[PDB]
């Protein structure tokens, strides 16, 4: 049976255009959609019908065989709500987690037929050379919100089984993924999880407890420069609006005359108090920040320049939730866009996996140069959201300044 | 006419059928109208109807040598966008044989949703407004209603799963009334096949045309000519004259602007000149020797026949830009050398301020943007840039950038970098400590430095602002000082150089600065919080 969706209140149904994909790709998902069509899964449809969600493709991270993905983003956040799981907040001390794709037990449940016309997508043809073939779903979507929703008790029906065979292992369902974490060595644990796929199977490496949140450390040196001073200053002057405690004077005093900036200048003792005492308070997190579930969860990231790059995750400014650093992965080289998108994903998961919830993207990128090709690396199911903003020569300049073992 | 599944059409939200007043005509003008309607009333198309609908559309009646739906429109649903990208000849493919029927009046032969039908309802007049009118309605898609393109299309596209199952091999393409239809068979099967699917049609309604009204090779596309075996463009033609008003200069560099694209040379700096301080559109305005120069140095290059070659999926995809100038790219799109597929050219895009890798950036992606909508592939690039000048710069830039697979082609001018401020300070060098500031208000600034050598200068600025005296105070120290120079500066500005390092601005001082800059043999630019 169907249960009765709508959309919220005075809301229209996505009409986002399709964006041009690769010849690679349009092979695939022709292929991919006549099999659902046979399957009865979608089905044609006609030009009375004028909402239209993007679709394209991808190798999640184990292929040759690609993947339908869509981008419900729109239709999501018009859909009607349901008041998901409130979020274990133990999740995120397991030592290990475990992601699975499940998706695929979605098609088994009937779509409302009233709300299908909204989940219409559409297959374009190179060259415009032929109309597009436009299809809609007649079961549940693999990205839209309200599945893993309608499909709730299903789901937790199909996994007390196991939950009730380990108790030490926590199961968090968002969207298509399933996100399983326990502290059985890795042995144990994977063996633990195909076990747990096997089971899921007869219907249809993460690690938390290292993610330790960083701190600031301010460089040391034999004999300070005028410029390596001046440096100094412009940070902690920075930084002091996060920990009023930090204070320049007497630093700014040293910066008294028009002296070569690599003329080196000796330190006071009372700048020296000063500095060490800056060194204590970036020594520790700022007090009184804490998660708020009633405001949007923030992510801004920084291209530090060679494979490196830095995160915050915060709600309100300078009021940070966590703070990261993204190496590039062996064979994103040459890839600022390859490497920025697995940073995304990462942080994506981070965030999902402590909060339970996407946070909205900040990236040092052109809307352009996204937009291109950033499907082209994207392995995830769901798909988070972003602006793209003008990196301040400073907040990198800070940030590039965390630690490391 | 159709034995064709309708399509289900409904009103705008809540929104109600049209009642506007018919408008009154001529005895001339109405027995012309009762001519055509018993006609259509016979052929299936139109139903005379009475009292029974309060809907009403305006009829007219023009000669060639009419019904206005404006508002049963503005009150019609919305349907998907009819096709609104259309081929372009660098993705065609090369065919044997193109034959194009002309399913015009195929409009007519879709049923209309029955239940619709009644909002598009109309009425003849009587001779000066008598006893009652003529009252009809539309039982299939109606000339200028909304939903008839659209609706059209599917059926057009229906019917044609069957055939297109059975010859995958013979392309067809679907526009406005016309079926451009092609293959690589032999004229004689091709032949054969087109009279197949021209009874396949009729065996829908569709009475596809004539021999008098047939339309054949080249065909005009967009700007070209199109031949089965390679494309023309269009030999585009400017007027001689002895007058030349406002909008003449206009419709004429937009035309150049078109060509600029295709013809490579085509200049019309001198002749959007004439457009300066333009009163009327009317206006007439005297070329000057210069503009009746370059107007006479284009009108030959478009005398040159630019034929091409369409895509071939057996070979490779290339792409080389050029920068012609500052800002500005040329970019040819071949599979074999000289045998273009497509080129094009992008306008001096005046950012406020850039360099010239990043824009190289952004033709590379706007071409692959173009390329993935007609190829579904992206180019391999010759660019006029060394892999080391890519390397060094985008590695470090502070924004996320990239270019696909791409090979270096040594044809200059060759994009590099103009300047690189130095990564440290400089030892030996002079350090100018800068300053600028200004009344906001009254304008009035001044500018000045001090160095560690004792030199000093202060120069007073009107009508500045303070970004200018902070940035005008840089500008004085890269002209006041040596090859390598030290500068330290509170400048937020200031800052957003260090980091972007750009070759050219918005600003005519942020380009003085740029000048001088790229003058240095060493300049290290340092910024520092103010007060
Ligand atoms: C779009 C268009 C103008 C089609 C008819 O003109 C031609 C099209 C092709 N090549 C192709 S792939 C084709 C054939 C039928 O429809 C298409 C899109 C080649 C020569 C000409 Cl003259």
């Amino acid at each position: 049976e169907t249960v009765p969706v709508k959309l919220k209140p005075g809301m229209d149904g996505p009409k986002v255009k399709q964006w041009p994909l690769t010849e690679e790709k349009i092979k695939a998902l022709v292929e991919i959609c006549t099999e659902m069509e046979k399957e009865g899964k979608i089905s044609k449809i006609g030009p009375e019908n004028p909402y239209n969600t993007p679709v394209f493709a991808i190798k999640k991270k184990d292929s040759t065989k690609w993947r339908k993905l869509v981008d419900f983003r729109e239709l999501n956040k018009r859909t009607q709500d349901f008041w998901g799981i409130p979020h274990p907040a133990g999740l995120k001390k397991k030592k290990s987690v475990t992601v699975l794709d499940v998706g695929d037990a979605y098609f088994s449940v009937p779509l409302d037929e009233d709300f299908r016309k909204y989940t219409a997508f559409t297959i374009p043809s190179i060259n415009n050379e032929t109309p597009g073939i436009r299809y809609q779903y007649n079961v549940l979507p693999q990205g839209w919100k309200g599945s893993p929703a309608i499909f709730q008790s299903s789901m937790t029906k199909i996994l007390e089984p196991f939950r009730k065979q380990n108790p030490d292992i926590v199961i968090y369902q968002y969207m298509d993924d399933l996100c399983v974490g326990s502290d059985l060595e890795i042995g144990q644990h994977r063996t633990k999880i195909e076990e747990l796929r096997q089971h899921l199977l007869r219907w249809g490496e993460l690690h938390p407890d290292k993610w330790t949140v960083q701190p600031i450390v301010l460089p040391e040196k034999d004999s300070w420069t005028v410029n390596d001073i001046q440096k100094l200053v412009g940070k902690l002057n920075w930084a002091s609006q996060i920990y009023p405690g930090i204070k320049v004077r007497q630093l700014c005093k040293l910066l008294r005359g028009t002296k070569a900036l690599t003329e080196v200048i000796p330190l006071t003792e009372e700048a020296e108090l000063e500095l060490a005492e800056n060194r204590e308070i970036l020594k520790e997190p700022v007090h009184g920040v804490y998660y708020d579930p009633s405001k949007d969860l923030i992510a801004e990231i920084q291209k530090q320049g060679q494979g490196q790059w830095t995160y915050q995750i915060y709600q309100e400014p300078f009021k940070n939730l966590k703070t990261g650093k993204y190496a590039r992965m062996r064979g994103a080289h040459t890839n600022d866009v390859k490497q920025l998108t697995e940073a995304v994903q990462k942080i994506t998961t981070e965030s999902i996996v402590i909060w339970g919830k996407t946070p909205k993207f900040k990236l040092p990128i052109q809307k352009e140069t996204w937009e291109t090709w950033w499907t082209e690396y994207w392995q995830a199911t769901w798909i988070p959201e972003w602006e793209f903003v003008n990196t301040p020569p400073l907040v990198k300049l800070w940030y590039q300044l965390e630690k490391e073992p | 006419i159709s034995p064709i599944e309708t399509v289900p059409v409904k009103l705008k939200p809540g929104m109600d059928g049209p009642k506007v007043k018919q408008w009154p005509l001529t005895e001339e003008k109405i027995k012309a109208l009762v001519e055509i309607c018993t006609e259509m009333e016979k052929e299936g198309k139109i139903s005379k109807i009475g009292p029974e609908n309060p809907y009403n559309t305006p009829v007219f009646a023009i000669k060639k040598k009419l019904v206005d739906f404006r508002e049963l429109n503005k009150r019609t649903q919305d349907f998907w966008e009819v096709q609104l990208g259309i081929p372009h000849p660098a993705g065609l493919k090369k065919k044997k044989s193109v034959t194009v029927l002309d399913v015009g009046d195929a409009y007519f032969s879709v049923p209309l949703d029955e239940d619709f039908r009644k909002y598009t309802a109309f009425t003849i007049p009587s001779i000066n407004n008598e006893t009652p009118g003529i009252r009809y309605q539309y039982n299939v898609l109606p000339q200028g209603w909304k939903g008839s393109p659209a609706i059209f299309q599917s059926s057009m596209t229906k019917i044609l799963e069957p055939f297109r199952k059975q010859n995958p091999d013979i392309v067809i393409y679907q526009y406005m009334d016309d079926l451009c239809v092609g293959s690589d068979l032999e004229i004689g099967q091709h032949r054969t096949k087109i009279e197949e699917l021209r009874q396949h049609l009729l065996r829908w309604g569709l009475t596809t045309p004539d021999k008098k009204h047939q339309k054949e090779p080249p065909f005009l596309w967009m700007g070209y000519e199109l031949h089965p075996d390679k494309w023309t463009v269009q030999p585009i033609v400017l007027p001689e004259k002895d007058s030349w008003t406002v909008n003449d200069i206009q419709k004429l560099v937009g035309k150049l602007n078109w060509a600029s694209q295709i013809y490579p040379g085509i200049k019309v700096r001198q002749l959007c000149k004439l457009l300066r301080g333009t009163k009327a559109l009317t206006e007439v305005i005297p070329l000057t020797e210069e503009a009746e120069l370059e107007l006479a140095e284009n009108r030959e290059i478009l005398k040159e026949p630019v034929h091409g070659v369409y895509y071939d999926p057996s070979k490779d995809l290339i792409a080389e830009i050029q920068k012609q100038g500052q800002g500005q790219w040329t970019y040819q799109i071949y599979q074999e050398p000289f045998k273009n597929l497509k080129t094009g050219k992008y306008a001096r895009m005046r950012g406020a301020h850039t360099n010239d890798v990043k824009q190289l950036t952004e033709a590379v992606q706007k071409i692959t943007t173009e390329s993935i909508v007609i190829w579904g592939k992206t180019p391999k690039f010759k660019l006029p840039i060394q892999k080391e000048t890519w390397e060094t710069w985008w590695t470090e830039y502070w924004q996320a950038t990239w270019i696909p697979e791409w090979e270096f082609v040594n044809t200059p001018p060759l994009v590099k970098l103009w300047y690189q401020l130095e990564k440290e300070p400089i030892v030996g060098a002079e350090t100018f400590y800068v300053d600028g500031a200004a009344n906001r208000e009254t304008k009035l600034g001044k500018a000045g430095y001090v160095t560690n050598r004792g030199r000093q200068k202060v120069v007073t600025l009107t009508d500045t602002t303070n970004q200018k005296t902070e940035l005008q105070a840089i500008y004085l120290a890269l002209q006041d000082s040596g090859l390598e120079v030290n500068i330290v500066t509170d400048s937020q500005y200031a800052l957003g150089i260090i980091q972007a390092q750009p070759d050219q601005s918005e600003s005519e001082l942020v380009n003085q600065i740029i000048e001088q800059l790229i003058k240095k043999e060493k300049v290290y630019l340092a910024w520092v919080p103010a007060h």
